[PDB]
């Protein structure tokens, strides 16, 4: 159930002593290493041509946040604050009130994308699939406060990426 | 996999191993990106009888 | 039920041992090639 | 004459690639960029302290084997002489004396480093 | 009321250790101004050492002042060895902080803190 | 018209350095299963121009603690000695035909150490001084065999003349009679030029950058191009020593193309040894060139003295 | 005019030379150093973009703060940044280097390296993918491309 | 080390280079704490100025017993010949 | 500015010094030109420089003062120097050799047109020549730093902080207790 790495005594007949001395004087293993490096020289390299080719992803992928809507236009967030209660970085800040037609909807729904740890607890705690963590990951900013998303930026990410988020959730939701 | 047989043979000679049997570049043999919908099995306590929580 | 499961007969064999296949000439042949190159150069 | 022109040309466009390297860009010098580099933090004392040489006996012996290649160097010329047994004997005696010196520095553990 | 000491059996050995620590800091300050190449005088650093020692001049418990001597010698070990930098030495000079309002009227004017 | 000859020597061997940076990065890339630079030009052919223009428009940064006269004088001497070791090299006819050109190459190998040396000392930093004295610990190891190997390879030539070293190898390559001297000379030129596995001065993982850890861009380019000029010059010198080609006196271009492709194969071999090995501890360097290469080099020196006497094959000095 | 064309083509030349020869320094801090190494890995391969490691700050262009900046290494980050020649750039990688991150309310975390160094590009993620870090580097190259140094100098 | 008078005058020179003590009240028999109005650390840096000037290390238990410059010059007389 | 904004707070600094100034760094970066030329050895003009943190504290305490509306302030230092002993003190903090020589009207207005011949930043200009050799006026009627509650910091506390950048290496690690201060007037 155990093995001894490096416990081989070298043979001491004239054949193997001459082989080790030719290895010392004629550098067998150094030519072996050069042969392996030359063997990787003649290969097709694994470099994809980004930004024209994209690395492979799964429909489970956790990128930029987005608030979804029902297939009626009504947004799914009903202000229940499970996503900010489960959020391990406390990046989510929610404040709500009953709106003009008496519905439990949010007024403030902020996700600080510089606190957020992209772990997808908010999308798996959300009981109505409102907040999801979408497939975009190329959303770098030149300014720090552009990564402080309010409700309007999250709703625009939802209305931007819904045609892809709906298909990822459609391919994935049976595992949840 | 498109390496010509002279370069393929030189590359096998330089490594000393058979390299086309074990390629570190992936091709058609890997799984499909679009998988059929699954059916996950339920646990042992998904029962309607003899399933009290206290036991 | 449909689930990520291995196939019926199991997966194939997966090698895991050291495979350094001992290529190259012996010592005496390499010394003979080298000394022959020396003698041709000297002549 | 041509050698001095070549050396002057090489020195000239060595120092013409330095004066277009200092006088071309835009400089913003302040007294933290010109500080000594010691991997983010300050150097604990100056670099002008004695940085002790452990390979010192080999460093002396470089000077006594560097004279050997001032002695052994006319051997492509000294083979052209008409006193060849004596030349061969003195040549192999000088390489043998170098080898006896190296063997004595071997056995007295002088090529090994201190500490 | 029978507790276990640290180094000092009473207040006299404790004041002896405080006095040796003050001697050590007073010797250290000119080298601290020199090798860190600070922008203060040596007398200003000695004034800051005096203020940091007079900050704790009210304690009559031997274990507490033993721990203060231990923490001060840890500060001194981080000063003699260049482990602190110019920033960690100049954190004792609260320079970038504005002077807080001390009287009641300006604290009333600017905020709610008593 | 000789000034035109000097300029047509020293400008293409700066452009060869420039495109050697691209060759180095792409061959090092494909040997490491990645790609090299291929975005900046057509398959990378314009990457060295950007790498060259970027360094001469970046801030020069003379340090505070530096001895500024030596700090600026060291890369000047680096690039000067990078250029002036090409002038006795027969291509098939050298720029400056020297009777004693081999010792000129050896003396300017010795003088080039003061570039790294005064640069590491003058930039008053600690990693710079460590790299500057590991340059001493490497130079006292390679120079004490670099002379005897090069001495023994000229005992079959007849003189210290580089131009006669083409006539010498008209029948056979000189790597056939002296392949131990060749495979030891190649390692001594690896250790000479601070190329891996003998980096040890610009040691990226022991030191930060070693002797030029303070040299910002502009003065830093004249060590980078000096090192690459030394490797191209040194593979050309190794090609002239051991792999000399056919010289048609009426057609010099045959010899020029032939030793060009041979020196390119030796430079690719430098890049291919750099892409495969770990790096020495620099005592194991000193316990190599003194304890392994120097006794065998003295033995081969005795052999190549006594062997032209033995076979009546003493070469002419004329 | 003529001189506007001259300084415009010289700006395009120097912006090309500076965006296609970015030399980042070897500077990781935390988990994001692993994904920065994967941005150097043979799949994504920074080196094809002219993006190659230089270990010293004197010989480097952009400082990728990749990881968590604590209170103990804030002056080390600042002195590394100061010992970079100008032009020097900063790419912020990961949430802790952006805004404090998962350790935001900690006693010993500098809440973003924008408190310490001026930051050009913010790359978001915990960690961002190596594809997203390469996106941030290409956006830094786009930011260098539209610089107007000599055009403003000829117009000032 | 030569004379007692030079040592006493050198103690006075040390304490007139010192900035907190009133030079008017500064006498050989003046007490540091209750007359010159000094903190204990002020007396400690007086002792360290004596160490800087005279050139011999003064321990703790025999420097706390130095509450006037007459005790200082007597202690310097005890550790030397004069 | 006064006649189009009646409540304008106009502030008069005399000579501002700091890490990135062009007052002490102007004096310290003329060493390899030949020996710091002056008019009448620079001893007929009197200056009082002001420190930039005091200027900034004065500007911001004028922001927070409603009683600074319409006022005109004159931010000056606590001590008045000549120009010659000022340049003495600048080269003495920088630990540099000091070999002055007088330079009259005959060509020191022509070193202006000698030293803006390139379209870069001119190292010195004739306006800078006329302003270095212009004395600072004393206006007792205008309020200053102390009338805004800002303590004017002298040059003997911050000249080391400005001028440590110009010491070569052989006197970098020195002290602030090395230089005897410049004489006031
Ligand atoms: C050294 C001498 C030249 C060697 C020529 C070479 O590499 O041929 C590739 C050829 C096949 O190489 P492979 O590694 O199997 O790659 C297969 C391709 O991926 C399969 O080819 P592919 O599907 O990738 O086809 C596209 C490719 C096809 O590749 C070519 O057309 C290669 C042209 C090289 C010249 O064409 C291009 O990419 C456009 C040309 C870009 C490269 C231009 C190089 C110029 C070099 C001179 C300046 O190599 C050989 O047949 C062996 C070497 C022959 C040496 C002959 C004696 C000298
Ligand atoms: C061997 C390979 C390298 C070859 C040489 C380099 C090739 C390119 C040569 C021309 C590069 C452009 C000039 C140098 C770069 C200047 C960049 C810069 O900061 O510009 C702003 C600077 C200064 O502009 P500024 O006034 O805005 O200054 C900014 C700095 N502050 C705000 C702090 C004051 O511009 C110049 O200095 C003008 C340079 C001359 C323009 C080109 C002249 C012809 C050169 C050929
Ligand atoms: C110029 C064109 C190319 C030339 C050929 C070279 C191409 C291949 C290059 C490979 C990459 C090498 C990179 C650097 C490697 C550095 C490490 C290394 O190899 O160190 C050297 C190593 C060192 O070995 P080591 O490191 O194991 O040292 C052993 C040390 N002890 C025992 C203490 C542990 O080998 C040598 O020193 C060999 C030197 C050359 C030997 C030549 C022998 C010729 C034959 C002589 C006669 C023999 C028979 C007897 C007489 C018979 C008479 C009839
Ligand atoms: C000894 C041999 C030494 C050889 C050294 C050089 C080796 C490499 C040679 C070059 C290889 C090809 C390089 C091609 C680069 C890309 C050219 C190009 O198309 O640039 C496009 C760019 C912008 O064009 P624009 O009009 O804005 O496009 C918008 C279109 N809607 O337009 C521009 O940027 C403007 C045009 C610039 C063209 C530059 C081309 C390269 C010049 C390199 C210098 C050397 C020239 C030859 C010297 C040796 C022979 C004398
Ligand atoms: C650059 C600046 C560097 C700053 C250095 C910071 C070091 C701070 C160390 C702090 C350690 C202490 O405060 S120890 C003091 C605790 N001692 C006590 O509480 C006992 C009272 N001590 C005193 O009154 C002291 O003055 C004396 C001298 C010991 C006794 O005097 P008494 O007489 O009255
Ligand atoms: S992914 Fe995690 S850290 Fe980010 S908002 Fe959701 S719960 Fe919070
Ligand atoms: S996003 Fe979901 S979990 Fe969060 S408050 Fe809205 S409905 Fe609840
Ligand atoms: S932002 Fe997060 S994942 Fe990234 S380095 Fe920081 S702690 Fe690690």
């Amino acid at each position: 159930t155990y093995k001894y790495v490096n416990l081989r005594e070298p043979s001491m007949d004239m054949k193997s002593v001459t082989d080790r001395a030719a290895q010392t004087l004629l550098w067998t293993e150094l030519i072996r290493g050069l042969g392996m490096t030359l063997s990787y020289l003649f290969r097709e390299p694994a470099t994809i041509n980004y930004p024209f080719e994209k690395g492979p992803l799964s429909p489970r992928f956790r990128g930029e946040h987005a608030l979804r809507r029902y297939p009626s236009g009504e947004e799914r967030c009903i202000a229940c604050k499970l996503c900010e209660a489960v959020c391990p970085a406390q990046a989510i800040t929610i404040e709500a009130e009953p709106r003009a037609d008496g519905s439990r909807r949010t007024t403030r729904y902020d996700i600080d994308m510089t606190k957020c740890i992209y772990c997808g607890f908010c999308q798996e705690a959300c009981p109505v699939d409102a907040i999801v963590e979408g497939p975009n990951f190329e959303f770098s900013t030149e300014t720090h406060e552009e990564l402080l998303y309010n409700k309007e930026k999250l709703l625009n990410n939802g209305d931007k990426w819904e045609a892809e988020i709906a298909a990822n959730i459609q391919a994935d939701y049976l595992y949840r | 996999a498109s390496a010509t047989r002279l370069i393929q043979g030189l590359r096998n000679w330089a490594s000393g191993r058979d390299l086309q049997a074990k390629l570190q570049l992936r091709y058609q043999e890997i799984s499909k990106r679009t998988q059929p919908p699954p059916k996950l099995p339920v646990g042992p306590s998904h029962r309607l009888s003899n399933n009290y929580y206290c036991a | 039920v449909k689930q990520d499961m291995p196939p019926v007969g199991g997966y194939g064999p997966i090698d895991y041992k050291r495979n350094l296949p001992r290529r190259g000439l012996s010592g005496y042949s390499m010394f003979a090639v080298g000394i022959g190159a020396l003698l041709f150069g000297y002549w | 004459m041509n050698l001095m022109i070549t050396l002057l040309t090489n020195f000239t466009l060595a120092t013409l690639l330095v004066t277009i390297a200092f006088w071309l860009p835009q400089l913003n010098v302040y007294s933290e960029k010109t500080s000594p580099y010691e991997c983010g933090f300050d150097p604990m004392g100056s670099a002008r302290l004695p940085f002790s040489m452990k390979f010192f006996l080999v460093a002396i012996t470089f000077l006594l084997f560097d004279l050997e290649i001032a002695l052994l160097l006319p051997l492509p010329w000294a083979s052209q002489t008409t006193n060849l047994n004596t030349m061969l004997t003195m040549a192999l005696l000088l390489i043998f004396l170098l080898a006896v010196s190296l063997a004595y520095e071997w056995t007295q553990k002088g090529l090994e480093w201190t500490e | 009321t029978s507790v276990k000491p640290i180094f000092s059996r009473d207040m006299n050995e404790a004041k002896r250790r405080v006095r040796e620590l003050y001697r050590a800091w007073y010797r250290e300050v000119p080298n601290t101004v020199h090798l860190f190449q600070l922008d203060i005088s040596v007398k200003q650093g000695r004034d800051k050492v005096r203020e940091m020692f007079k900050k704790n001049a009210h304690v009559t418990d031997p274990r507490v002042v033993d721990l203060l001597v231990i923490k001060g010698k840890m500060e001194l070990e981080e000063t003699i060895n260049v482990w602190k930098q110019r920033t960690h030495v100049m954190r004792f000079f609260h320079e970038t902080e504005a002077p807080r309002p001390k009287d009641f009227l300006s604290k009333f004017y600017v905020g709610h803190d008593p | 018209m000789f000034m035109i000859n000097v300029l047509t020597l020293i400008i293409p061997i700066l452009l060869a350095v420039a495109f050697l940076t691209l060759v180095e990065r792409k061959v090092l890339g494909y040997m490491q299963f990645r790609k090299g630079p291929n975005v900046v030009g057509p398959y990378g052919l314009l990457q060295p121009i950007a790498d060259a223009i970027k360094l001469f428009i970046k801030e020069p940064l003379r340090p505070a603690t530096s001895s500024i006269s030596m700090f600026i004088l060291a890369p000047i001497l680096a690039l000067t000695l990078a250029l002036t070791m090409w002038i006795p090299l027969p291509m098939p006819y050298p720029l400056i035909n020297m009777n004693l050109g081999v010792l000129f190459m050896l003396a300017m190998s010795s003088l080039a150490v003061y570039s790294i040396l005064w640069s590491g000392w003058a930039s008053n930093s600690k990693y710079a001084l460590i790299g500057a004295l590991r340059a001493v610990a490497q130079t006292i190891s390679y120079e004490v065999t670099l002379a005897i190997i090069l001495l023994s390879v000229l005992l079959m030539n007849g003189s210290f003349t580089l131009s006669t070293l083409i006539i010498t190898q008209e029948q056979v390559w000189l790597i056939f009679p002296a392949w131990p001297l060749a495979m030891m000379w190649f390692i001594s030129t690896l250790a000479e030029t601070n190329r891996a596995p003998f980096d040890l001065t610009e040691g990226e993982s022991e030191l930060v950058s070693g002797f030029n850890v303070e040299y910002a861009a502009g003065p830093f380019a004249l060590f980078f191009m000096a090192e690459y000029a030394n490797i191209i010059m040194m593979n050309i010198f190794t090609t002239t020593l051991f792999l000399g080609a056919f010289h048609n006196p009426y057609m010099p271009e045959l010899y020029t193309i032939n030793f060009t492709i041979k020196s390119l194969l030796l430079s690719i071999t430098f890049l291919w040894i750099r892409a495969s090995y770990p790096r020495f501890r620099y005592d194991q360097l000193m316990h190599l060139l003194w304890k392994n290469f120097l006794p065998l080099t003295l033995a081969l020196c005795m052999w190549h003295v006594s062997l032209p006497i033995l076979l009546s094959s003493i070469p002419p000095q004329t | 005019s003529r001189g506007e064309y001259v300084v415009a083509k010289l700006d395009d030349l120097i912006n090309w030379a500076r965006r296609s020869s970015l030399w980042p320094m070897t500077f990781g801090l935390a988990c994001c150093a692993v994904e920065m190494m994967h941005m150097a890995a043979p799949r994504y391969d920074m080196d094809r973009f002219g993006v190659v490691f230089r270990a010293s700050p004197r010989q480097s262009d952009v400082m990728i703060v990749a990881g968590t900046l604590t209170n103990k290494m804030a002056p080390a980050l600042r002195k590394v940044y100061d010992q970079m020649p100008e032009p020097r750039y900063v790419v912020s990688m990961g949430s802790c280097a952006n805004g404090g991150g998962y350790y935001h309310y900690s006693y010993s975390v500098v809440r973003g390296c924008d408190r310490i160094v001026p930051v050009d590009i913010y790359v978001p993620g915990c960690p961002p993918t190596a594809e997203a870090l390469l996106y941030g580097i290409l956006q830094l190259q786009k930011k260098i491309k539209r610089e107007k140094r000599l055009r403003i100098w000829y117009r000032r | 080390p030569l004379t007692l008078e030079g040592i006493k005058d050198r103690v006075l020179y040390v304490l007139k280079l010192y900035d907190k003590i009133d030079p008017e009240k500064l006498s050989v028999n003046s007490h540091f704490m209750k007359d010159l109005g000094l903190d204990s650390l002020d007396q400690v840096e007086i002792i360290m100025a004596m160490e800087d000037e005279f050139g011999f290390e003064i321990p703790d238990i025999d420097a706390e017993k130095l509450m006037c410059p007459q005790e200082i010059v007597d202690y310097i007389a005890d550790k030397k010949d004069v | 500015v006064r006649e189009t904004f009646p409540e304008a707070t106009i502030i008069k600094p005399a000579d501002i010094f700091g890490r990135e100034d062009r007052f002490l760094n102007y004096f310290a970066n003329i060493r390899w030109f030949g020996g710091v030329p002056l008019i009448s050895l620079g001893k007929k003009t009197v200056k009082q420089p002001v420190y930039i943190v005091d200027v900034t504290k004065g500007i911001i305490n004028a922001i927070k003062d409603p009683d600074a509306r319409g006022k005109t302030f004159a931010f000056v230092g606590p001590n008045r120097y000549l120009l010659f002993d000022l340049v003495q003190y600048v080269f003495a903090v920088a630990h540099r050799p000091f070999l002055p020589y007088p330079m009259p009207h005959f060509a020191y207005r022509w070193i202006g047109r000698l030293f803006e011949i390139s379209p870069f930043e001119p190292w010195t200009t004739r306006d800078k020549v006329e302003r270095i050799h212009t004395t600072d006026r004393t206006l007792p009627h205008l309020p200053g730093l102390e009338d805004l509650g800002v303590q004017a910091t002298p040059l003997e506390l911050k000249a080391i902080e400005v001028l440590r950048r110009h010491r070569t290496y052989r006197w970098l690690s020195s002290e602030i207790e090395d230089v005897q201060p410049a004489k006031t007037v």
